[PDB]
């Protein structure tokens, strides 16, 4: 079994650092539940622990995601089919990615079935869910664990599984997947298969996390800082030939532009271009051309 | 001989040897995960995939066949796809079904999952469903892929062979081990060329192999083809060979030079004819745009290159939204003519 | 227990509110046996499925209501037309004399071929079965089909009309409603009595008292002060410290960028700008919304929004 | 039970169809000589396709209309089995008609037949053309497979000009003696959009609900965004006055008009408006862009406000 | 006297020398005639098949060709249309016992002639649930037959038919050239007493896409309009004019110009907008190029609206498209058309792209040893190097062309059809293939 589930909480008041959610989940016998929070903060783990506490190990809850490709009708149809411990629990993941018209229909389905099934909407934004669904639900914020806790639990995992990783390795593991304990644990697991347990250096983490090294970002800014278009072509060609996706380059380039000492006008222009390039890439545009364009804008902004 | 010297075992790879040892350790440990292998074209993604399969199952993964399955759209427009299959895996490209890529994924995953339930005992308890060219799947299809990847996780593993994962939904990137296959260095290409020619017993010199590498632009398949094609014409290998390039490279280059020469509508019509001759041979419009833009930038001024780069990026973006690529290609050309003439004249 | 959206349903035809013209015309149709096929369209929760049900209960009896009224939802399924509908419209009911009634709820989820088939069915049997279609987007209905039947737009309820019914509900029940809790309920409802009564009941049942704060916390609607804070960070701060502040607030409470952007638009129109600056803010915010509609990173779109406000 | 005006005043001969003088002229020629080909009448709704085919079939056959005509609507079973059995046995059936007359198989809503049915209908059309003629009607003339269009004359129909709808409306008013006024007739012609059956339905519904016909009353039964408000909003956008155009826009949004409806009316009003020409085109460009973005699904008020901002900043 | 017959039936090809499409040495009808005449030797290089597959565009003469061919040689055929149920059970219960049987037309004729054949027309109509399992039983019948089966299709590039072409002599009807149909229809219109200018005839033949049945029906309707006393090219020419449409046209009229044939008008405009000389740009090429770029931008906007309308059947964006693709370019290019509103010519290019696509895909699937890419230029460069590989031995030495052609053809699992495909596939700019640049090719086809 994967480590993302082998080390899940088995009880409600057991390890979940969030206190005001584990207290109410005892009285959960406001008909429905609504969890929201950043990804990988024990959203599904907590309700699964609550369901294994309430129902029991053999009494086994339909979990499906509301972001299906097959429309919304099949979702509510499956809920109806599952409808027929005086109730059953259905879990809706990514419930914020439902359009308002699809939440209206899920509202009708969940309010006509409000006698035998309890719902749990798991999302990352409570504002995306419309006011009927939230008004029928009881909200619960899930805040990520503190950085030190993250490293603590990761060391606990690495000692329970005998994975020889440096402490700076753990620091970089939690830094490379920011505040995402699920992602950090999955990386720790899938980065020890990649070595056979001999040694897990930060290069393996940087490769698995898909993070382009900060050297290449500094090279991109060194080229666009002052130089002809040939340097931009060269650095972009080298960055594409390395395999690094353009999404990661745009992400890290934005992260560097925002929290540096560029002017407000320059930051504004560069970030507008970053957003446009990000949409262009999300629309299937070609990475080389979009990166060339973005670098041309950044160059005409910095060089001036 | 491109298919005659490609290695077949992970210990036989020519470059990225640390990654090779890592992949060998991966297939050696239990619970082989879903792999997402990516990297620029012609870097060795398929070679590494075939080596992973040779390490995963027996050598019986080479005795493959070619199955022709038919899918049915949400209407009577029936489509036929080509699945290269072996006794332990299945390699389908679920993108030839232009916008019906959501049903092929579901059905193929289902069929492989049910065939693995028929006494799969050779060495593993799962099959491999290699989907090539994944970054061009529609979002409604990548969502189905995400769903049916866990729905049948226990019986079939997926290896997504894309490049530049930028257009892969994070729901998938979060469920696949990301294997990144960079393009081999110039020296790596030179060494593999020298090795191939020495196994061939040829006299590949040290100044021609480097020209082949620099012209191939980190593409190993292009370099091997260029080496094979400079032999079919002039066996003795000297320092200044006229190493050939493919037909469409030349065509696209002369088309760009023609755009640069004249700036008249009578020239724009001939450029439209050239773009039609290029599209008809089924070369992607993104390749046309990048190859045209390069040779164009070679013939502009440093002050104009910014506008031309942004124009190419803009037009290419829009082309990925419409249906008739010739419209946007000709628009880009017309715009570049109207800009370049106004720049040169003034 | 029993929801208030059902306990206070208008049982008769006059207990409907805010549609006196439409209600009077339908009542005149009933009195003169001139009832045509009806197409009731408008935003949710405005009183369509209650108007036609009151009209039915006024037209038939309660025992004829199973054999002369076909209440059919159109979101379950071209076969539904030539199936139960054509077999209901063409046949008489044995001992009852008079037309039948077919009520197609959600009549805009029908494919266009189904609407062609249904239009021919309607055109054929138009003197023993009256159709009453019900939809939210009249634009989704084929112009052919809509041509057949008289159309009634059930727009939203203005707050003057709907406040007396809420006051009657409050007095009949025991709800200690503040003088602005009614206002923050009317505002959040946005003119559909169903959502107003639902929000009111759920908040009164969860917290025990309704006010301008309790309803805003029960529905998770972004408070006005928070959006004022965000606009102040954008308008009177450095770029980076605004990015930091806005991101911290956006992750503190559950807040996306769509809702931030909507409320910030309303504020851009509220506060005073030189009227050549809000043309820029409006253009850029309407581009950021389109960019977010395609599934992009919100960390680069939020920064784009701050860039838009940094024209000042 | 009195039947509606859409039927009480249905033209019973092709001299009374006001739609498309050229195509109806062709069809009168065919009703005179008598050897019709398989015809596919295609065009927008409400323009007189079913009526034209029915009047043509009547004028051709005459009293043998009960024996020589087979009509199959969209509400009838028209699968491959019906096409292979009923339509074929009717084509083979013997009916003795005058020299140049043929049996007629009217397949109304021909775009609703599945491909298998049309494939099964091809050879029935081709073989028995010596005694059987087909007359299909459709709106989307591309839903009919190509081999069926290859053996039919594709007669195109177009929307009606405002003068033709006005003539027929006056012919009906004269017979019904309904009190009217010019603004009411202009309102009906604006709400019709060419559909001659929509216009008659609106006329009858307005007259039966209220009697007198005036624009104030026409927009009480149709009830779409009053074109005067949209004209005023576009006027404010011409003077680069965003704060006064967003006023009208938010007013329209308050009454719950769906943004598709608001854009439809804004387009239809900005097309026949009184601006300059280049400025009108620059406006229609942006309105089309925003219509695309709304049909795609981004239908919030922010997009309408952005459209207004662009329209304003086109005129500096 | 009134005529109870269409033109499509009055002027049908009663003989074999009257098929307008093909009257040549080796054409679809003579190839079939020679395959049928000596079919007995089976039980062109098609004498090894037991069935023919006439395929091609509609209205070109497939049905007439097969009937007249089977009728000239004295054959007697049993036609099975798409209006006859052909499911597996029905097919193997109707036509199974007739394939290996003698026809009674072979004994009792009203002269007497054997050689009974079967004609399976509209074989791509054997789809749906009604004809469940038709194509499978049909190939199972073709495999064990004793009379010539003549199958007719309509698009050889069909999923169900792709499993059938492997058993059928593959004929392919071409759209007849405009001059042939022009001569024929002019003779017909002369027989009928109808005078039409040859330009209008070329317009009619092109608008109907060289579909002889459609041009005959259009001539019937033309004569109908003549007795009663606006086409695509005409409206396509009316959008780029100046001098007469100043007060005659408004935005409603210019937008309506699109609505005449809204399915083809944007293509006509995108094709013919480049041959205009903007009156606004009085010879100043710097402004003429700018007008061209602006018109191209507008046409791409029209393409965006088109691709949006196609996906979801949202016919409310038709006016927006009419603004982007037909009215705007009009105002931008408002000069004077030079020559003529030529045909859009995009449909033919799309069809040829689909052909080249499937050709390359098939050739690449056979090269599936350990390498494959569905249809990319990856294979276009493997196949360009394969073409230069193959032609080299024979260019330099006649004696090694056979040895190498076979060695490669069998190393990558290729055939003679694959050779022909790989040769005239990489000819850029109408450049002759490096295989026609003599005596060895004759023995090359015979010895392979
Ligand atoms: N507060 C917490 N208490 C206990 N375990 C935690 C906590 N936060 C994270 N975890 C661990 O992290 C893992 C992931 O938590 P999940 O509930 O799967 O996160 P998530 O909400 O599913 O994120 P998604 O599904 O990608 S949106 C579990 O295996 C837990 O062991
Ligand atoms: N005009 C009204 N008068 C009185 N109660 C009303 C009125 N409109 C809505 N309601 C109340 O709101 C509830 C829902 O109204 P409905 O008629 O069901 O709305 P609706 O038009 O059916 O919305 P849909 O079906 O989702 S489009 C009813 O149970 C009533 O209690
Ligand atoms: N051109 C016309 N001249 C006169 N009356 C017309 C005309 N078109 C429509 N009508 C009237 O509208 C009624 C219905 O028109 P139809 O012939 O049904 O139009 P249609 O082409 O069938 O529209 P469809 O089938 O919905 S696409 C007729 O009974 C006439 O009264
Ligand atoms: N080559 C031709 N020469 C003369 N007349 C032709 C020719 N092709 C078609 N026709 C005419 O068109 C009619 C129909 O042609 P067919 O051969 O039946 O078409 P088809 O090839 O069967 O097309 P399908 O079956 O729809 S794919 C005949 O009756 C002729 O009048
Ligand atoms: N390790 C290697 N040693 C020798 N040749 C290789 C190696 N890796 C790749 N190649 C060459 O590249 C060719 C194909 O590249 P491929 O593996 O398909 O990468 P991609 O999938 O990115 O095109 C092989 O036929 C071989 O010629
Ligand atoms: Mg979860
Ligand atoms: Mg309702
Ligand atoms: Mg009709
Ligand atoms: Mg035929």
């Amino acid at each position: 079994v994967p480590w993302v589930e082998k080390y899940r909480p088995k009880c409600v008041d057991e390890v979940a650092f969030q206190e005001e959610v584990v207290a109410v989940l005892k009285k959960s016998l406001e008909p429905n539940l609504l969890f929201y929070g950043p990804p990988g903060t024990g959203k599904t783990s907590t309700i699964l622990a609550a369901a294994r506490e309430l129902f029991g190990p053999e009494l086994f809850v339909l979990e499906l995601n509301a972001s299906d490709e097959r429309g919304i009708q099949v979702v509510r149809e499956k809920v109806k089919n599952f409808a027929q411990p005086p109730f059953k629990i259905v879990i809706l993941d990514e419930a914020d990615s439902m359009t308002s018209a699809a939440q209206a229909a899920l509202r009708r389905t969940m309010e006509k079935e409000s006698k035998t099934t309890r719902f749990c909407l798991i999302c990352n934004y409570v504002s995306r869910i419309i006011e009927p669904l939230t008004s029928r639900c009881s909200k619960f914020r899930f805040k990520p664990l503190s950085d030190k806790i993250q490293q603590q639990r990761l060391l606990d995992i690495a000692k329970k599984e005998n994975v020889k990783i440096s402490d700076e390795g753990i620091a970089y593991l939690v830094k490379v997947s920011e505040g995402d304990l699920r992602k950090a644990i999955t990386f720790l697991q899938s980065a020890t298969r990649l070595t056979g347990g001999k040694e897990i250096t930060e290069k393996v983490i940087t490769d698995i996390a898909g993070v382009i090294p900060a050297e290449k970002i500094d090279g991109v800014f060194a080229a666009c800082q002052s130089g002809s278009f040939d340097k931009l072509e060269a650095v972009v060609k080298d960055l594409i030939d390395e395999g690094h996706a353009a999404t990661q380059l745009v992400n890290q380039l934005h992260d560097v532009v925002v929290e540096n000492n560029l002017s407000d006008k320059q930051k504004s222009i560069i970030t507008e271009k970053l957003a446009e390039v990000d949409k262009c890439l999300a629309d299937g545009a070609d990475e080389h051309l979009q990166l060339i364009s973005l670098c041309a804008t950044v160059m005409q902004q910095l060089s001036q | 001989w491109v298919d005659k010297y490609r290695p077949c075992s992970l210990g036989r790879l020519d470059y990225h040897k640390e990654q090779a040892a890592q992949l060998r350790n991966l297939v050696q440990c239990g619970d082989f995960p879903h792999l997402l292998v990516y990297g620029p074209s012609g870097a060795g993604k398929k070679t590494r995939i075939m080596c992973i399969l040779r390490e995963l199952y027996g050598v019986g993964v080479e005795k493959l066949r070619i199955e022709h399955q038919t899918i049915t759209t949400p209407s009577k427009k029936k489509i036929e796809i080509s699945t290269i299959a072996s006794n332990y895996h299945l390699e389908v490209n679920p993108s030839d079904a232009g916008n019906s890529d959501r049903v092929v994924i579901q059905e193929m995953l289902k069929t492989v999952a049910q065939s693995q339930q028929l006494e799969t005992n050779s060495q593993r308890d799962f099959k491999v469903v290699l989907l090539t060219e994944v970054d061009k799947l529609t979002k409604d299809a990548q969502h189905a892929l995400r769903r049916t990847m866990e729905k049948y996780m226990s019986t079939c593993r997926l290896i997504l062979c894309c490049n530049s994962t930028s257009k892969v939904i994070p729901p998938i990137r979060s469920r696949c081990l990301a294997v990144r296959v960079p393009a081999p260095s110039i020296e790596d290409i030179c060494h593999v060329l020298s090795t191939v020619c020495k196994k061939e017993g040829l006299n590949l010199p040290s100044q021609l192999a480097h020209r082949l590498a620099e012209k191939s632009c980190r593409n190993l398949r292009k370099a091997l083809l260029m080496c094979e094609a400079c032999r079919v014409q002039q066996y003795p290998f000297t320092a200044d060979q006229e190493i050939p390039e493919t037909d469409w490279e030349v065509y696209l280059r002369e088309t760009a030079n023609a755009i640069v020469s004249q700036q008249t509508p009578q020239r724009l019509l001939e450029v439209r004819g050239r773009l039609y001759e290029l599209l008809t041979h089924c070369i992607p419009p993104e390749i046309i745009m990048k190859g045209l833009l390069s040779e164009l930038l070679h013939n502009c001024d440093g002050q104009l290159k910014g506008e031309v780069a942004q124009m190419a990026a803009y037009y290419e973006h829009r082309l990925q939204l419409g249906s008739k690529a010739i419209y946007h290609l000709e628009a880009f050309v017309a715009k570049f003519m109207a800009l370049y003439k106004k720049f040169m004249e003034d | 227990n029993l929801p208030w959206v059902e306990k206070y349903r208008p049982q008769t035809l006059n207990d409907l509110i805010s549609h006196q013209d439409i209600l009077s015309t339908i009542q005149k149709f009933i009195n003169e046996d001139r009832l045509p096929h009806l197409l009731l369209y408008g935003p949710p929760g405005t009183g369509k499925t209650s108007t036609i049900l009151a009209c039915a209960k006024q037209l038939y009896k309660d025992k004829e209501f199973g054999s002369m009224v076909l209440e059919l939802n159109a979101s379950d399924d071209i076969d539904i037309i030539r199936g139960p509908i054509l077999s209901f419209a063409s046949t008489r009911t044995i001992f009852k004399k008079g037309f039948k009634l077919v009520i197609l709820d959600e009549a805009d989820a029908m494919t266009q071929d189904a609407q062609n088939a249904l239009r021919r069915v309607i055109e054929k049997f138009t003197e023993n079965t009256r159709f009453c279609l019900i939809c939210n987007y009249l634009s989704k209905i084929i112009p052919a089909l809509q041509s057949r039947c008289t159309r009634f737009r059930f727009g939203p309820l203005t707050p003057e009309l709907m406040v007396p019914r809420l006051e009657h509900v409050v007095e009949e029940e025991k709800v200690d409603i503040s003088e602005d809790g009614m206002k923050a309920l009317v505002t959040l409802s946005s003119g559909d009595m169903r959502r107003a009564l639902n929000i009111l009941q759920s908040t009164n049942m969860a917290f025990g008292k309704v006010t301008e704060e309790t309803v805003y916390t029960c529905t998770g609607h972004p408070l006005k002060s928070d959006i004022a804070n965000i606009l102040d960070w954008m308008l009177n701060q450095d770029f980076t410290t605004a990015y930091r502040n806005i991101t911290e607030l956006k992750t503190l409470k559950g807040l996306a960028l769509h809702d931030i952007l909507t409320e910030i638009h309303l504020f851009v129109h509220r506060v005073d700008f030189p009227s050549s600056v809000r043309i820029h803010l409006l253009t850029k915010m309407a581009d950021i919304e389109y960019r977010l509609s395609v599934g992009t990173n919100e960390k680069i779109q939020l920064s784009s929004l701050i860039a838009a406000f940094q024209v000042t | 039970y009195e039947l509606p005006w859409v039927e009480k005043y249905r033209p019973v001969k092709l001299n009374e169809i006001v739609g498309n003088e050229d195509t109806v002229s062709r069809l009168e020629v065919f009703a005179r000589e008598g050897n019709v080909p398989n015809i596919i009448i295609a065009g927008p709704p409400g323009t007189g396709k079913t009526t034209s085919i029915l009047c043509l079939a009547r004028a051709l056959l005459g009293p043998a209309l009960k024996d020589a005509m087979l009509e199959l609507n969209a509400s009838n079973d028209r699968g491959i089995d019906v096409v292979r059995n009923k339509i074929k046995m009717f084509a083979q059936q013997k009916v003795t008609l005058p020299k140049g007359r043929h049996k007629i198989i009217i397949l109304d809503e021909a775009d609703s037949m599945t491909d298998g049915a049309q494939q099964a209908l091809r050879r029935t059309m081709e073989i028995y053309s010596k005694t059987t003629r087909f007359a299909l009607a459709c709106n989307a003339s591309d839903k009919i497979i190509e081999p069926i269009q290859s053996r039919c004359a594709v007669l195109r129909y177009t929307k009606l000009t405002d003068a033709q709808i006005l003539t027929r409306l006056m012919n009906v008013i004269e017979k019904e003696r309904v009190p009217y006024t010019d603004d009411g007739l202009e309102a009906i012609i604006f709400t019709a959009q060419g559909d001659m059956r929509q216009a008659l339905n609106n006329l009858q519904s307005t007259f039966s609900g209220f009697g007198f016909i005036n624009s104030e009353n026409v927009f009480k039964v149709c009830d779409e965004p009053h074109p005067l408000l949209v004209k005023e909003m576009i006027q404010h956008c011409v003077n680069a006055n965003i704060d006064e155009a967003y006023k009208i826009l938010a007013h329209l949004w308050h009454l719950g008009y769906s943004p598709e409806d608001i854009i439809g009316n804004i387009f239809r009003v900005c097309k026949t408006f009184q601006m300059a020409e280049y400025l009108k085109l620059e406006f229609i460009k942006e309105i089309g862009y925003t219509h695309m973005k709304i049909a795609e699904g981004v239908n919030s008020l922010l997009q309408m406000a952005g459209l207004l901002a662009r329209l304003c900043q086109k005129t500096m | 006297k009134v005529e109870n017959l269409l033109w499509v039936d009055k002027y049908k090809p009663t003989s074999l020398k009257t098929i307008i499409g093909q009257q040549g040495d080796q054409s679809c009808a003579n190839k079939l005639l020679r395959w049928l005449r000596n079919w007995q030797k089976s039980s062109d290089d098609g004498s090894s098949f037991k069935a023919a597959l006439l395929s091609g565009p509609p209205g070109v003469g497939k049905t007439t060709t097969a009937s007249l061919v089977c009728q000239e040689l004295g054959y007697s055929y049993v036609e099975l249309n798409a209006s006859d149920t052909r499911s597996k059970s029905s097919l193997k219960a109707i036509v199974a016992e007739s394939l290996n049987n003698t026809s009674i037309k072979g004994f009792y004729s009203n002269s007497v002639s054997t050689k009974h054949a079967l004609i399976m027309d509209e074989v791509d109509g054997m789809a749906g649930n009604e004809d469940r399992g038709g194509i499978q039983e049909l190939i199972g019948l073709i495999k064990h037959t004793k009379i010539p089966i003549i199958c007719m299709c309509n698009d050889r590039n069909h999923p169900k038919i792709r499993s059938l072409v492997h058993y059928c002599f593959d004929l392919r009807f071409q759209r007849p050239r405009v001059e042939q149909i022009k001569g024929a229809m002019m003779s017909i219109a002369f027989k009928e007493g109808l005078k039409i200018p040859p330009p209008a005839m070329n317009e009619i033949i092109l608008g109907a896409n060289q579909d002889i049945r459609q041009v005959l029906h259009n001539l019937s309707m033309w004569c109908a309009r003549s007795k009663a006393l606006m086409g695509p090219f005409d409206v396509a020419r009316k959008v780029f004019a100046a001098g007469e449409e100043t007060a005659h046209m408004s935005l409603v009229d210019k937008s309506d110009l699109f609505f005449h044939d809204y399915s083809i008008a944007p293509l006509f405009v995108q094709e013919n907008y480049i041959h205009v000389k903007p009156v606004a740009a009085g010879g100043d090429m710097k402004k003429h190029l700018m007008l061209l770029s602006r018109a191209a931008d507008s046409i791409c906007d029209g393409d965006l609206v088109d691709s949006q309308i196609r996906s979801k059947q949202n016919w409310s964006l038709l006016p927006a498209q009419a603004i982007y693709a037909s009215v705007l370019p009009g105002e931008l290019m408002r000069g004077y058309m030079t020559q003529f509103p030529t045909f859009p010519s995009w449909l033919g290019k799309h069809s040829s792209t689909g052909k080249h696509d499937r050709i390359v895909q098939d050739l690449a699937l056979h090269m599936s040893l350990r390498t494959y890419s569905s249809k990319r230029t990856v294979n276009m460069d493997y196949l360009s190097l394969l073409r230069d590989a193959l032609v080299q031995p024979l260019t330099s030495q006649g004696v090694d062309g056979v040895q190498d052609v076979v060695a490669l053809m069998d190393t990558y699992y290729l055939m003679k059809e694959d050779f022909e495909n790989i040769m005239e596939i990489s000819s850029w700019g109408g450049k002759p293939s490096p295989f026609s640049k003599p005596k060895v090719k004759a023995a090359f086809t015979r010895a392979y």
